[PDB]
């Protein structure tokens, strides 16, 4: 019932199968930036809700699953971003936003008459007056993680196998330019593009579809 | 009778198609596995009496007491689950104490009847609880005299000029049978505590194979000025005895 | 086959009137270690077998005090051994701040078994599946009672409950009449103890490991004995 | 003349309990006579069963000790076939298999002119469609409820009879444990 | 009991509701007619027994004093509505503004009642339809069905309950946009007079109207600014008197 | 469900109670009430055959009010559940609105709490 | 005499019939699936080791964090379903803190576990009685080192049941099995800190699939003077060093 | 256990949610269509009698306020629900800011609803879905749909309940990225023209757009005879 | 539908058959185990032992994973293959359908109605008593046991009984082969009730 019987929680297990079903999500670390790219016909798009949503200046989140589910967590996160610059009197680092973010999804796996967040998230951006840049992810489980790259959704099997040979830490992307092309390569994949670009002290920059064209058309 | 209900008969308050309700009936069938217990109405009381099983020699005499006081002058006594037995007296300890506080005078057998029976009834209204395994004989003195009544899983009670439940139960009853016949004008309380020794020997032949104990309380107008009392010393001994000698 | 269908909740008869629940977590007692309880007129005494998990492990306690005048030991689960215990610390507790009165051991049991018989009556919990016997010296004397995932509490002499008991709880029918008049000696009351929780023994040896044993009496506190406090019984 | 019974592993296990039940009651009439391959079936392996009235162990060969799965018995009078079946299939997907290789070649063999399927149905694609088309057919199902059905099985079987004294097979005397009640109800309630 | 019991199936369907609507399509045929100047609401007097005064019970009650209803389906589900309907008049509206609601808006609270029975944990829905006429100073007459769901429509006339698809049959063929109060009391009884079996005059047969304002039933003089109610149910009496001259 | 809980069936119809119709007739037991010009007569049925009961104690009568009286059709445990129910109600009526509950008043609250 | 389905392993609160809470006991067995984590005591300190197992080149194993300090003087290494640790970590934090504050001294090891074994009972019945707090048993486990005064260097095992026993050393997770054999064999009374370390790195460069390095294990311990440390890459991989040039023998 | 409304299916699904969605598709047939001036909303009545009062009702279309107006497909009754509380979101929005709700805000709060019903509670979540037709100050005109599942997406034009996919196909066909709303109009009454399973008495109809004189916008629930004169002019007489 | 297809099977004294549970009977050492693979198909393998003068299969179970068809066609291939070699049979298991430990041979049943024996030494048991290569000679020891297959809990006693009757029948020393195997016992999750800490 919430056991099987080698130990996985079932409506845990069941939430990752939510996960899979939902669009490819992607982001990348530069030398001095972090990239976030997602994937998606006659509908309005400079009013429907975009997946990479400010949580704070300094601090992005987007997603892959349920998409419903991801808008309690995101409007939860930015209470808390308030909440913090309220009482400790300076923003999140990125690490603490993702622990608080997981923290409320493993929550909702130990509750009665609740159920799991089906979403993933990745969360990244810069700590204050810091620019290492930051990337970390998150599960239905609650379990995080920091990332050099990563996908999450449908087909991230994909993209993450392309990344793994071609991100190499050693040498991180050293442009915000190579930095977003490497993130619309790693979309073509398995691709309408979503780019948001994030560099320290709150530069946070999403691109207009014809930027994007501008690299995927290179690409090609 | 079909004594399974097959598909009505797996949660409480529950209707057959025939308006019976299973789970009552089978808390039943575990009454009627537990130790015998009687009361006897008599003249200006009633007397209580109960079979306990000696199930070891490690168990130690005359510990293990079975019949409850309620208030200062109610008896109880029941068989089957036991602990289901002390839990219905829990409730009748606050419901004659409630009665006592508000209206001073202390609660009146039929009062007290009723008090049990719609708590043992409304553990027939829900299946997030099970009906109590217990039947339960209990009364005593009032302003109107002795009462006895007996009180069933289902909350159905009535009084009664004498009362058997438990394993040996048609054994008791028939003897509780003859004792009516025999006696139109009456029982002294003394006799009844003697005749009660004797039924509870009479109905041990059920479970002949274990040894037992006896235990006898009363509530007499005569002889306890109307408070419950246990039957002890002397007056045990000699019902013992006579008990013995039939 | 048929238990099958009456069995799933401890608030479901069988149609012969059994609760499958209840008995199922009298069998719960059987996957703990044995433990014999006792007494005479001056002292009650317990004696438990503890367990470990392999040799790097340490043995579980099997007993805990209550109060000064009253203790117990567990067979069972472990985590209902604990609430009941706590449950009972707090009954003595009370008993002494409102009354200045230590609370009679028949008066413990009664307690212990209220509590356990709400779990067996309502939906939404269990039944305890832990057995308890429980030792003590009140006003009428020495004490032994013990504990049934019914809620049942039965005054005895002497008992064993766990793994492979029956053994024990035969040496105490059998010895009977000999350990009830061990009055003023409390070392050989413990003595009979020990012998009767041996009879228990499978391929096993009583070692300063595992052999945990307690005492209460007239003039004596409930008192815990362990590691090399044991070593002049074995 | 000949007839098989074939029981279906269906709700509340009536049919199974119907066959108990029939195989019991009828002890004289009776005989083991072959195993069916138990390839398709959880496999198993009890004790010969044997009325609860002290009568014969229609188990005739007193040097085999064990039962099995799949057991066809034989009426020397009435010429029939019944089957008693322990266990269910080892999924649904061999339900076809069994049929094919198990059903249908025991039919051929020993001149099968008629079968009779029992089956129980529930308030909430029924096999003998699957079966079916794997093809005089008598039966189907009836309208159960689990458990304790040791009545409504009788009753199944008083009702199919049309168209004696009723005996359990021994086995039902452990249906509600092998560890003695009135053992557990001394220990927790006296 | 804490969750839904009427709840989607995979067609979509909700069954609850559905079942519900069955034991509506069960009920005594009922039925309503709005005319230019007045509505007329009717239904069977089907007694369950000659010994039963039928008069003891009402199938169609006042709601405000210029609002009425009648219903089709389980009469103790439709019994208790009106207790809630006349309440939520009171608690919602006329002691905010001092004023009756208009029919439209006292429909849709009666609404909000029987969609909240489908959604709420641990109930069924109601097992009724109304109909409901009434009249207020800004939409004059009008004539509503609330179902189960809570749906609710606006009808010119309609009927419900069993003998329905012959009355709405009948009703739109003798419906039409110029009927005066009477025409519509005179068409609401032959169309009754098709689901009648049995006994058929003022006596089985319920029938109200909303229609003028009545000072006569005022019960005081004396405010001239105050309106009579408008709703009136006619008697035995009156019904026989239309019959007989049908 | 809907042989267990009060919940639709495809026919429209609930089970429990249709079941519930039928323990009423389980105490096997007739009544019957007439009214007079001026007093209204209740009549039942009296089945003791146990000769260990007090038949004085034995009743499906019950005195709801110091003016209703009532006579219950079915086992007594609900009977007196019942009982207990419209004498309080009766009582609670009298208090909240200076006047006797009247007995069509009594039969509807009655109704409603069943319903 | 049939072979009928059994619901003996569905509800926490079902015994199955021989007296046995099937959901919790899968609860222990959730602690298979976590990576590996080792705990070994000496008379100088308790060490404690572990896998970090990362999924993927691109997670930096940095962020793996599967031993967390509770307080100076005791630290705690987690295995299973690591996010249900979080509660249970919290919680052990406030008790510790909290003892201190209402006390004036440090939590006794011991307590403290207790304290955490506490909180894993709230799924059902709390130990004063407490009503349930969560739905579900938690599906990690703990192995909790310390120190105090009243009886040294400690280490316990904290199970999702709410249960716990102490040890001289432990491995829990994915491999135990083996490395708690190799545990009964080479552990000893006399062990130093130097070769407890080393003994686990031993141990997890065994069980270990993949090849042990200092970004897929990670060492700390709890002295009496120093408290609990956490040990950098560096430090670690020089102890790695000294094992494969110990392992000359 | 496809009854219980907020667990997840083994492959990650919510069915109550998915069933819901089933029930929304057999709804009268609703389009909503954003012109460069304004919106026009349109929904096929899906019960039809002779005896039905037309007029004096609309039960498909609703506004929220001044600025805001919805089309629904499903139960109309879970609809008023949701509506009574949106009429009641956006007047508090006035009284804490004195001014009027932003269309977006007022949807995100009925989708969070919505939502809220598919992740705890137990209850079965509400059977309908809506277009929002609104105007606001920071987007102009504005055209949304939510539906049990919680989600929201802006459209251009789009269409809910019975037939929508037919319905999608045409208006993917005839839509100008910037027409004019007179044209929006045609194109709404064609489109539910043809696939009608078409007269006044069985259509609801409302516009948003600025009213000319001058300046401002304005919300107009034509009334039948108005859809009648509307019907003819577009040659579906 | 149809026909389903079913796991082809590929493929000394003393034969003794198992399943996986009861690995801690046979310490790999103290008995120095060697090896020889069996591989089985559908549209799964696992290793046969030796030590060293007597085979050993021991079947993976798992309720789970792996569907009791392939057992099924294992028990009918080990025990053909085995059948024209007359070897000395043993088998071990569990079931949840006894209640007290069984010891059985070919000629005398010591389960009394209604326990019985499923699923992969009952599919092994129904070869050596019935269908064709019936007639060998073997002894079974079965203790009682909860859980669903390939995640069995035993009680200390029963494990305890294992280990005498085993060590025993194989002819070992019944000190360093019990302390070996209590060891292995201890470890595994067949005993996580105690080990835990759960019950004492």
């Amino acid at each position: 019932s919430i056991f099987s019987p080698d130990g996985h929680i079932f409506q845990v297990e069941y939430a990752l199968e939510a996960v899979k079903r939902g669009t490819c999500a992607v982001g990348v670390k530069g030398k001095n930036c972090v990239v976030l790219g997602c994937e998606r016909k006659l509908q309005d798009t400079r009013i429907t809700p975009s997946k990479v949503s400010k949580i704070d200046s300094h601090v992005v989140l987007s997603f892959s699953g349920l998409n419903a589910d991801s808008r309690i967590l995101i409007e939860k996160a930015r209470v808390e971003a308030q909440s913090h610059r309220l009482t400790l009197e300076d923003p999140v680092t990125v690490e603490y936003l993702t622990r608080y973010v997981a923290g409320v999804q493993q929550r909702y796996t130990q509750s009665g008459g609740v159920r799991p967040f089906g979403v993933s998230t990745l969360i990244a951006g810069f700590d204050p007056r810091d620019d290492e840049p930051k990337l970390y992810q998150t599960e239905p489980s609650g379990i995080y993680s920091s990332w050099s790259a990563q996908t999450i959704g449908r087909n991230s099997k994909t993209v993450r196998e392309f990344l793994e040979k071609n991100y190499d830490r050693k040498e991180p992307p050293a442009t915000v330019e190579e930095c977003v092309k490497l993130t619309v390569r790693s979309l073509l994949e398995v691709v309408n593009i979503e780019i948001t670009v994030v560099k320290p002290d709150s530069d946070i920059v999403a691109l207009s579809s014809e930027e994007i064209n501008q690299y995927v058309t290179q690409i090609e | 009778m079909t004594s399974i209900g097959t598909g009505y008969d797996l949660s409480n308050s529950v209707f057959s198609p025939d308006g019976r309700n299973f789970q009552v009936e089978y808390a039943v069938k575990a009454v009627e596995n537990g130790t015998t217990s009687i009361g006897i109405k008599c003249n200006d009381g009633v007397v209580f009496a109960v079979e306990k099983l000696i199930t070891s020699k490690l168990l130690v005499p005359q510990k293990n007491v079975k019949i409850q006081v309620v208030d200062r002058h109610i008896g109880c006594v029941y068989s089957g689950l036991i602990p289901d037995g002390r839990h219905l007296v829990n409730r009748g300890r606050e419901e004659a104490a409630s009665f006592k506080k508000l209206y001073k005078t202390p609660i009146p057998i039929p009062a007290f009847a009723d008090r049990l029976g719609q708590y043992v009834q409304a553990h027939t209204l829900y299946n997030s609880v099970r009906p109590f395994g217990v039947s339960t004989i209990f009364g005593g003195v009032d302003k109107n005299g002795a009462h006895l009544y007996m009180l069933e899983p289902s909350g159905s009670y009535w009084g009664y000029k004498g009362a058997a439940t438990g394993k040996g139960r048609q054994s008791a009853k028939a003897e509780l049978e003859k004792l009516v016949d025999h006696h139109p004008e009456g029982l002294s309380a003394r006799e009844a505590v003697k005749q009660a020794a004797k039924i509870i020997y009479l109905a041990h032949e059920d479970n002949k194979e274990k040894d037992f104990e006896l235990e006898i309380s009363w509530c007499s107008l005569s002889e306890t000025n109307g408070l419950h009392k246990f039957v002890k010393g002397d007056l045990l001994q000699e019902a013992i005895d006579f008990a013995q000698k039939e | 086959m048929f238990r099958n269908n009456y069995d799933g909740d401890t608030v479901t008869f069988s149609p012969t009137g059994r609760l499958f629940q209840v008995e199922y977590a009298l069998e719960a007692i059987k996957q703990g270690s044995v433990t014999v309880g006792l007494r005479s007129n001056t002292h009650a005494v317990l004696v438990a077998l503890k367990r470990n998990a392999d040799e790097l492990s340490s043995y579980q306690k099997k007993i805990i005090k209550c109060d000064e005048h009253m203790g117990l030991s567990l067979a069972g689960l472990a985590p209902d051994a604990r609430v009941l215990s706590n449950y009972l610390r707090q009954q003595c507790n009370y008993s002494s701040l409102v009354f200045n009165r230590k609370l009679a051991v028949e008066r413990a049991g009664h307690l212990l078994c209220d509590k356990a018989q709400k779990n067996t009556q309502s939906y939404g919990g269990r039944p305890y599946g832990v057995g308890l016997l429980i030792i003590g010296y009140d006003k009428s004397g020495a004490h032994l009672l013990e504990f049934q995932p019914s809620g049942n509490v039965t005054e005895l002499y002497g008992t064993a409950i766990g793994a492979r008991s029956q053994g024990a709880k035969t040496y105490l029918e059998r010895t009977l009449d000999t350990f009830i008049k061990i009055d003023g000696n409390p070392d050989e009351l413990i003595k009979a103890g020990v012998e009767a929780i041996s009879q228990s023994l499978r391929d096993e040896s009583l070692t300063v490991d595992n052999l945990s044993i307690a005492i209460v009496g007239k003039d004596t506190p409930f008192t815990i004995y362990d590691g090399e406090a044991v070593a002049k019984y074995i | 003349m000949s007839c098989l019974v074939l029981p279906l592993v269906s709700v509340g296990n009536i049919p199974q309990l119907s066959i108990d039940w029939l195989l019991n009651s009828q002890a004289n009439e009776w005989e083991y006579l072959e195993a069916l391959d138990s390839k398709y079936l959880v496999e198993f392996v009890g004790p010969l069963d044997r009325p609860e009235d002290g009568s014969d162990s229609l188990y005739k060969d007193a040097d085999m000790k064990y039962s099995s799965a799949l057991e066809v018995f034989y009426n020397k009078k009435r010429g029939l076939f019944a089957i008693q079946q322990r266990t269910p299939l080892v999924s649904v997907n061999y339900l076809n298999n069994f049929i094919v290789e198990i059903i249908l070649p025991f039919l051929s063999k020993y001149n099968i002119s008629e079968i009779c399927i029992w089956d129980s149905l529930y308030a909430m694609v029924d096999q003998p469609i699957f079966k079916i088309l794997f093809q005089s057919i008598k039966y189907c199902s009836c309208l159960a409820n689990e458990g304790d059905n040791s009545l409504d099985s009788q009753q199944f079987l008083q009702w199919i009879i049309s168209q004696v004294k009723f005996v359990r097979p021994i086995s039902w005397q452990g249906a509600y444990g092998m560890a003695d009640a009135r053992d557990k109800f001394v220990d927790l309630y006296n | 009991y804490s969750f839904s019991l009427t709840t989607f199936s995979p067609s979509g369907k909700l069954g609850q509701i559905d079942y519900a609507l069955t034991a509506v399509k069960q009920g005594v045929t009922s039925l309503g007619i709005k005319a230019t100047n007045g509505v007329v609401i009717a239904t069977e007097k089907k007694s369950s027994s000659p010994l039963a005064m039928s008069e003891t019970l009402s199938k169609v009650s006042l709601l405000t004093p210029d609002i009425g209803a009648v219903y089709s389906g389980m009469g103790p589900d439709y019994r208790v509505l009106v207790d809630k309907s006349r309440k939520v008049a009171h608690t919602s509206y006329k002691r905010i503004y001092g004023e009756y609601p208009p029919t439209k808006l006292l429909v849709s609270e009666v609404a909000k009642i029987m969609q909240e029975a489908t959604q709420s944990g641990g109930v069924r829905p109601f097992g009724v339809s109304l109909l409901i006429a009434g009249h207020d100073e800004f939409n004059g007459f009008s004539l509503y069905q609330v179902d189960p769901s809570g749906s609710y429509f606006p009808w010119k006339a309609t009927a419900i309950g069993k003998g329905s698809v012959a009355a709405k049959t009948f009703l739109e063929k003798r419906w039409n946009d110029e009927l005066e109060l009477e025409d519509a009391i005179h068409i609401a009884l032959l169309t009754l007079k098709e689901s009648v079996e049995g006994e058929f005059n003022g006596d089985t047969i319920e029938l109200a109207i909303i229609g003028d304002e009545n000072p006569d039933l005022l019960g005081y003089t004396g405010i001239p600014t105050d309106k009579g109610p408008r709703f009136r149910k006619l008697t035995s009496q009156e019904i026989n008197d239309r019959l007989e001259a049908l | 469900y809907d042989r267990h809980i009060t919940i639709f069936s495809p026919e429209g119809r609930l089970y429990q109670v249709e079941y519930a119709f039928k323990a009423t007739n389980q105490t096997n037991i007739n009544s019957l009430a007439v009214r007079g010009k001026d007093c209204t007569v209740v009549i039942s049925q009296k089945k003791v055959p146990d000769k260990l009961l007090d038949p004085t104690t034995v009743s499906y009568i019950f005195c709801i009010s110091r003016t209703i009286g009532m006579v219950v059709n079915g086992p007594i445990p609900d009977a007196r559940n019942a009982a207990l129910r419209a004498k309080a109600e009766a009582a609670e009526f009298r208090y909240k609105y200076g006047y006797d509950m009247p007995c069509d008043v009594l039969a509807k609250r009655m109704a409603n709490l069943s319903q | 005499m049939f072979l009928t389905r059994s619901e003996y392993d569905r509800g926490v609160s079902t015994f199955s019939p021989e007296g046995r809470l099937f959901q919790v006991e899968y609860s222990l067995e959730a602690i298979k699936l976590g990576s590996t984590a080792i705990g070994i005591a000496t008379k100088e300190g308790v060490v404690l080791g572990v896998e970090k197992r990362a999924t993927s080149p691109l997670l930096e194993s940095d962020s793996i964090e599967k031993i967390v300090e509770i307080d100076r003087h005791i630290g705690c290494a987690m295995s299973g379903l690591t996010a249900d640790a979080r509660s249970m970590i919290e919680h052990a934090r406030t008790a510790a803190v909290t003892h201190n504050l209402y006390y004036d001294e440090d939590i006794n090891v011991e307590s403290l576990t207790q304290s955490v074994c506490d909180l894993a009972l709230r799924f059902g019945e709390g130990a004063s009685g407490e009503e349930r707090l969560m739905s579900r048993p938690f599906g990690v486990a703990l192995l909790i080192a310390g120190h105090d005064a009243d009886d040294g260097y400690q280490l316990f095992h904290a199970e999702p049941s709410g249960t716990f026993y102490r040890y001289n050393a432990k491995a829990i997770g994915s491999g135990s099995e083996g490395a708690q054999a190799e545990l009964l064999n080479e552990w000893h009374s006399s062990l130093t800190l130097k070769e407890a370390e080393l003994l686990v790195l031993k141990i997890l460069k065994q069980v270990m699939e993949e090849k042990l390095d200092e970004n897929n294990a990670q060492l700390s311990c709890i002295t009496k003077q120093d408290g609990f440390k956490i040990y950098d890459n560096e430090k670690t991989a020089e102890l790695i060093k000294e094992l494969k040039e110990k392992e000359a023998a | 256990y496809d009854s219980r409304t907020t667990i997840f299916s083994p492959e990650g699904r919510l069915y109550q949610v998915e069933y819901a969605l089933e029930s929304i598709s057999h709804a009268g047939t609703a389009i909503g269509i954003m012109a460069s001036d304004g919106i026009v909303l349109a929904a096929e009545r899906k019960v039809t009698s002779t005896l039905l009062e037309q007029d004096t009702s609309t039960e498909k279309l609703y506004k929220l306020n001044d600025k805001i107006a919805v089309a629904v497909a499903g139960l109309t009754a879970d609809a008023e629900i949701l509506i009574n509380t949106a009429r009641i979101h956006a007047q508090n929005y006035l009284k804490t800011y004195n001014e009027d709700i932003p269309v977006e805000i007022l949807v995100r709060r009925l989708s969070d609803i919505k939502q809220g019903y598919t992740q705890h509670g137990g209850l079965r979540p509400f059977g309908v879905s809506f277009i929002y037709a609104g105007y606001d100050d920071r987007y102009g005109y504005q055209l949304y749909t939510s539906n049990p599942s919680g989600n929201y997406t802006g459209w251009k034009a789009i269409s809910v309940g019975a037939n929508t996919s037919a319905a999608q196909t045409l208006l993917q066909m005839d839509y100008k990225d910037d027409m004019k709303v007179d044209d929006a109009i045609e194109l709404a009454l064609k489109t539910l023209s043809k696939t009608t399973d078409l007269t006044y008495d069985r259509l609801e109809f409302a516009t948003i757009r600025k009213g000319a004189n001058d300046g401002e916008v304005y919300q107009k629930i034509f009334k039948p005879q108005e859809i009648k004169d509307i019907l003819v002019k577009t040659g579906i007489t | 539908l149809e026909v389903c297809p079913v796991p082809k099977v590929e493929f000394y004294s003393t034969a003794v058959i198992t399943t996986k549970i009861m690995n801690p009977l046979f310490p790999k050492n103290l008995l120095q185990l060697t090896s020889i693979g069996e591989i089985k198909t559908t549209l799964f393998s696992f290793p046969i032992y030796s030590f060293g003068k007597t085979l050993l299969f021991s079947m993976e179970e798992n309720f789970i994973s792996i569907s009791p068809i392939f057992g099924n066609m294992i028990s009918r291939s080990i025990i053909s293959q085995l059948a024209q070699f007359s070897p000395d049979i043993i088998v071990i298991g569990t079931s949840d359908k006894i209640a007290s430990m069984k010891v059985m041979t070919e000629n005398e049943c010591t389960l009394q109605p209604p326990e019985f024996i499923t699923g992969f030494i009952g599919s092994v048991l129904t070869q050596l008593i019935v269908g064709p290569s019936k007639g060998l000679k073997f002894k079974c020891l079965v203790a009682p046991s909860e859980g669903p297959n390939g995640f069995e809990k035993l009680s200390l006693s029963d494990m305890g009984s294992l280990v005498d009757l085993c060590g025993q029948w194989l002819g070992f020393e019944p000190s360093r082969y019990s302390e070996e195997c209590y060891r292995l016992w201890r470890c595994d999750s067949a005993a996580i009730g105690a080990q835990s800490g759960l019950y004492i």
